RNA sequence: UUUCACUCAUUUCGUUAAAUGUUAA
RNA sequence: AAGGUUCCUAAACAACAUUACUUGGAUUAGGGUGAAUCGAUCCUAAAUUACAGAUGGAAAUCCUUAAGAAAAGGAUUGAAAGGGAAUAAGAUUAAUAGUUCUUAAUCAAGAGAAAUGGUAACAUAUCAUGAACUUUAAAAUGGAGUGUGAAAAUCUACGGAAGAGUUCUCUUUUCUUCUUAACAAAAGUAAAUUCCACUGAAAUGAAUCAAUCAGAGAAGUGGAAUUUAUUGGCUUUGUAAGAAAUUCAAUGAAUUGUGGUAUUUUUGCAGUCUUCAUAAAAAUUAAAGGGAAUCUUUUGCUCGUACUAAUAACCGCAACAGGUCUCCAAGAAGCAAAAUCUUUAGUUAAAUAGAAUAACGCAGGUAAGGGAAGUCGGCAACAUAGCUCUGUAAGUUAGCAAGAAAGAGUAGCUCUGGUGAUUAUCGAAUCAGAACUUUAAAGGUUAGGGGAAUCCGACUGUUUAAUAAAAACAUAGCAUUCUGAUAAAUCUAAAAGGUUCAUUACAGAAUGUGAUUUCUGCCCAGUGCUCUG
RNA sequence: GAUUCACGCAGUGUUAACGUGCAAAUUACUUGUCAUAUUUGAGUAUAGGGGCGAAAGACUCAUCGAACUAUCUAGUAGCUGG
């Protein structure tokens, strides 16, 4: 697994056509946007709610989105 | 304390059978296989360990980047900088002496 | 520390006074440092029987088994130098 | 300790199954079969071993083809 | 009787040489035109310890007088050689320690080592530690020179036999007294199986001709003819003399 | 042993297959004397020596 | 028959069978 | 390794496990072993075996690259402990799991006039061309001892959360849980070593537990590199809390800090010591010198994989007190991996029991007074036993004897002082001393009897498996003999055959004596050996 | 190739136990030893007038002052038994 640092790369990754799945996890302090690509599982630790919403709109509707919470699926 | 067992079927404390015991979720301890300690490179003349090149297994050098298996210099990776400096002076001073000694003295 | 058994006190009391005497002279000269013929430093120490290495000088010299230069091996170098000079001159 | 105690370390086979005769007579270190005389081209037979001849010879097996020819 | 220990030595089963960590064959390089009519220069890369022998070995590196590459040789060190030294082999080589010269060019009285008994056979005589041979005289009529072997014997060789000037390194090795049985055990690490030697008188009559009776003694003279068969040739052979020398 | 050659393992398997008794129906054949297999063996009784 | 001189069988060697011998330069 | 279905389950108990058995490693019938990443397969070591050639009456033997129109250079085999491309955590089965499942990775083979920076050491998500040929390095190198970095375990400091135990006597109490992988990232921050630049050291300095180093250049300041169980060593981060552990409720909820100038283990590093010991090779990989030429995706085959590994699965006729190679390793106490007791795990059965409590036994003990008077002989048993301090002879190879011999102290409780770190706070077991008390103190366990002489062997070592462990053998030291290598010794029927010999007289081969000190007397007739006669 | 303890190992003594044994050589205590001439696994080499032996005629599959196995062989017996 790899970790992306700032906001610019994740959108470029999201807009890239190499995506396969997206899973969003909400923790007691932050929100993680794990993007499942072909090779790696990129993740992004987000602590700003407004910036998280911007990310959620950036997700193409065709891809499958999994929401994870205190109870695992 | 938690006691462990060999995971592979080797049962002797050989050089290639080294292990490390690390902790794991639930308090259990698991067994890893650690790599052998390797030597680096040596100057072709003075036999000193070269700087700038890691001490890894021979095959792992191919995995490294092209710039990470050598030093950007003449005879880089096979001769130390001191080894190289003596080479240049020998090649220049002896040749210059040959022009004065012989070759229209 | 010791009256007279200096280096051969590690042999204790079990090899004969005469044998411990002979081995003392050889072991003292085998473990001492010698003047290095190329850099004039007391930095030559034996590595193996017949091989001597200059520590702070980076040279390997072939020599005697326990001494850097043997008496027989020193006169020979003198003899060859005289022979070479006579041959080179007429 | 030449009796009971010395037999503790007997865990290294000397002979394994041969390929030409099927018996456990292939010497590993000698690289030969003690019974049928392997790689030696001829089958190992001795006139002092008259019984060993009648244990493995012509007619002691299937005779898959020879039985047809002689009857022919 | 049995077969004695000297008989079992000639079969070479456990008496084979323990030569696994040895460096190799130590000898001059093969003769060629450039050694017959010129000089080839070699570089003493390093001095190494060869197991089983008391003299150090030099890893000389000549270049390649006829092709491209290196000619890694393996000489026997002469006393005084050092790493990085240049040595010259050939008929025109200077008379310096470590140089290889034909035995005819050496002035009478020169001390040489690693001499070839026959031209081009790459060294026979004077190869142990501290040993050397002296040139006695020349004979230009039949191209022969006389040398004095380290045993004192005089030998006549052809004047073009090669030899190295100097003294084999590591002299004075045997003057240090072994003190312990264990030390002698380690001496034969890279040699043959000979060390713990049982006296013939301590054996039995089947084992040895000396194997005695109710008193440990020989019984018959220990000086024997050279023609005795293997098996009874035990002791002094063809002894011209016995007893302490005066 | 845990480690074995392929051919050796198959010869082990046959010895397992041959360590069986007479089926009941074969015992009811007319003029049948083969009631028990006298070539049988067990691991702790006789070592098959292979 | 002895003593010689040679090599040509023969012996013992060495190499990548890598300038041997004689002229020539 | 060896065994070979003994593994799991069900039915069943005729036989077997010296009684019995509803039990079983026993009977009957089913089920069970999943790999691109672990091994074999690949490479070579000691060694082994072919065609042709040589030898032999023959069978067959030799040779292993030398003899060959064979093989740029030398053929086959030889390691489940040597070398080696690449996988981990959780869950799952009556039984398989680095092999299955979920998640997350890695590796190999494929498919879609040619660069900058730094003074320098050197540095740059593939970048930034690099053929023949040649070289260098890695794979790939003994052992001892000291110091030290890091991780884990144990112990402990502060702060807690949940559960459990004790509770008429107290105990803010005692115990349990508080975790995290492969592979990668680079907030923060280490120890050690080696180099680079400036400068030039004497009034010589720098440094370690020890060393060791310097005008072929120290110390100082500023840098570069490598190592530290994967990336880059440790904390931290992604994986990742969604798992797992501890609780609670009836599937759903809670928590998952920070440290230590403590001990052990593991793993590296640094120098020091030691050898008449110098402590493997190849497959395979990279770099250099030279200048010839102009991210996505597919596939990863064959074989092993069950179980025991032993006071019941192996070898001894067997469920035999014998034997058989390894990995992991808690607390007390102590110098100690010792004896003794306990926690996690395992087991209470391992060739039958009950009653009575005779003789004679086997094993463990004690004993008045005397103390070897017993006996071939102090055989057996008794006795000494730790640590500290004082003290220690003759003899001697001057190293030892020596723990010589001999004497005193030692418990519990309440205190006092010495030995540091950091800059008032914090921390370590160690030593010394003083009052008081008692049953006067190493002793539960562990734990030398000592002295005066004589003989033999110098010593450490080895030895008649199964009646001899020794004064016997070995040993170092001393001495003698032969041999210049086409030799000496010596195996073979023979041999471009073989061993010492990858050797060369400081060597090879054959013998006697047995450290050191002192000394080895006379005899060459006899028998050997020899002569340059 | 110093002195000792421990894991181990050996076999000095009791000439203890057992001696139709746990065992065709073991058990208990005592004793010694317990890393460099050390201990040990696998592979490999050496074969019967041969090997191997720090030497006891020791070891060479419970067999060694000449192994095991088969043929000559129903070897011969002035000797014993029937």
């Amino acid at each position: 697994p790899k970790q992306v640092q700032e906001f610019k790369q994740i959108l470029k990754l999201l807009k890239s056509g190499s995506i396969r799945a997206v899973r969003v996890k909400t923790n007691g302090e932050n929100t993680k946007f794990k993007v499942r690509c072909a090779k790696y599982l990129y993740t992004y630790i987000c602590a700003d709610k407004a910036k998280a919403e911007e990310l959620k709109k950036a997700i193409p509707k065709d891809i499958h989105v999994v929401e994870i919470a205190k109870k695992a699926p | 304390a938690v006691r462990v067992t060999y995971v592979r079927k080797h049962s002797y404390n050989t050089k290639s059978n080294g292990i490390r015991i690390v902790k794991t979720a639930g308090g259990n301890m698991t067994v890893q296989h650690r790599q052998k300690i390797s030597n680096g490179v040596r100057c072709g003349d003075c036999g000193c360990v070269l700087a700038g090149i890691r001490h890894i297994r021979p095959h792992q050098y191919g995995w490294l980047g092209k710039s990470k298996r050598t030093v950007t210099r003449a005879y880089g990776g096979v001769k130390c900088h001191k080894c190289v400096q003596k080479k240049i002076l020998r090649a220049f001073l002896i040749n210059e002496h040959n022009l004065i000694k012989l070759a229209a003295a | 520390r010791t009256k007279k058994v200096g280096i051969v006190g590690k042999y204790g009391t079990r090899y004969g006074a005469s044998l411990r005497k002979v081995i003392k002279k050889i072991e003292i000269a085998q473990h001492s440092k010698y003047v290095c013929p190329f850099c004039c430093k007391e930095a030559v120490r034996r590595t193996a029987c017949g091989i001597w290495e200059c520590k702070g000088c980076g040279k390997q010299i072939a020599g005697g088994a326990y001494t850097l230069s043997t008496i027989s091996g020193a006169t020979v170098r003198s003899t060859v130098r005289r022979l070479r000079d006579a041959k080179n001159s007429q | 300790t030449k009796g009971t105690s010395c037999r503790g370390t007997r865990h290294n086979k000397t002979h394994i199954l041969c390929k030409r005769c099927g018996k456990r007579s292939w010497h590993l270190q000698k690289q030969r079969c003690a019974s049928c005389g392997y790689p030696d081209a001829k089958m190992r037979q001795y006139a002092w071993g008259y019984k060993a001849l009648r244990r493995r010879t012509q007619g002691t097996g299937r005779m898959r083809h020879l039985k047809i020819a002689l009857k022919r | 009787g049995r077969r004695t220990l000297s008989q079992r030595k000639g079969r070479g089963s456990i008496f084979k040489s323990r030569s696994h960590h040895k460096l190799g064959v130590a000898q001059h390089r093969a003769i060629d035109f450039f050694e017959r009519h010129s000089t080839v220069r070699g570089l003493v890369k390093s001095i190494e310890h060869d197991p089983g022998r008391g003299a150090p070995l030099a890893r000389v590196v000549f270049r390649n007088p006829r092709q491209y590459g290196l000619d890694k040789e393996l000489f026997i060190c002469a006393e005084g050689l050092y790493s990085g030294q240049y040595i010259y082999c050939g008929s025109k080589a200077s008379l310096h320690i470590g140089n290889v010269l034909p035995i005819g060019q050496c002035p009478e009285g020169t001390v040489v080592c690693n001499v070839e008994s026959k031209p081009g056979d790459r060294g026979i005589i004077a190869r142990a530690s501290g040993n050397y041979a002296t040139v006695i005289s020349h004979n230009a009529d039949n191209e022969t020179t006389r040398i004095r072997l380290p045993s004192g014997a005089k030998k006549t060789l052809k004047s073009n036999c090669r030899a190295m000037v100097g003294i084999i390194a590591g002299g004075g090795r045997t003057e240090k007294p072994i003190l312990k049985a264990g030390v002698a055990y380690r001496m034969y690490k890279a040699k043959r199986t000979t060390w713990p030697r049982v006296r013939g008188v301590a054996m039995n009559p089947v084992d040895h001709p000396h194997g005695g009776g109710n008193h440990q003694h020989v019984g018959h003279p220990t000086t024997l003819k050279r023609s005795s068969p293997p098996g009874q040739k035990a002791g002094k052979v063809a002894a011209r003399r016995t007893g302490l020398i005066r | 042993t845990g480690h074995k050659g392929f051919s050796y393992k198959l010869k082990l398997g046959k010895k397992i297959h041959q360590n069986r008794g007479v089926p009941q129906w074969f015992r009811m054949k007319t003029g049948n004397t083969i009631n028990y297999n006298f070539k049988r063996r067990h691991w702790n009784r006789r070592k098959m020596g292979m």
